[PDB]
């Protein structure tokens, strides 16, 4: 994977791990 | 909260440990029973609830787990 790709990919993980812990603690 | 065919999809997604994640080709290649409007589904209920993410593009996801 390319610097950009794994940049974006590193976001978006973060960006579902953030989505979790809310779900989570509702 | 999961239906058997969202645990089913999120399974298939835990277990492709490329980087950019497996595609939904590999989903349709392996969920046979789904439509692929039930496939699509799971894959918007799994992102919203934060179990994926899509990696290179809106075609490959990876597990949070």
């Amino acid at each position: 994977l390319t610097e950009e790709q794994r940049k974006k990919i590193e976001e978006n993980r973060q960006k579902a791990l953030a989505r979790r812990a809310e779900k989570l603690l509702a | 909260g999961l239906t058997v065919a969202q645990n089913q999809v999120l399974n298939l997604i835990k277990a492709c440990p490329r980087p950019e994640g497996l595609n939904f080709q590999d989903l349709k290649n392996q969920l046979k029973h789904m439509s692929v409007s039930s496939i699509k589904q799971a894959v918007d209920f799994l992102s919203n609830e934060g179990h994926i993410y899509s990696t290179v593009d809106d075609d490959h996801f990876k597990s949070t787990d």
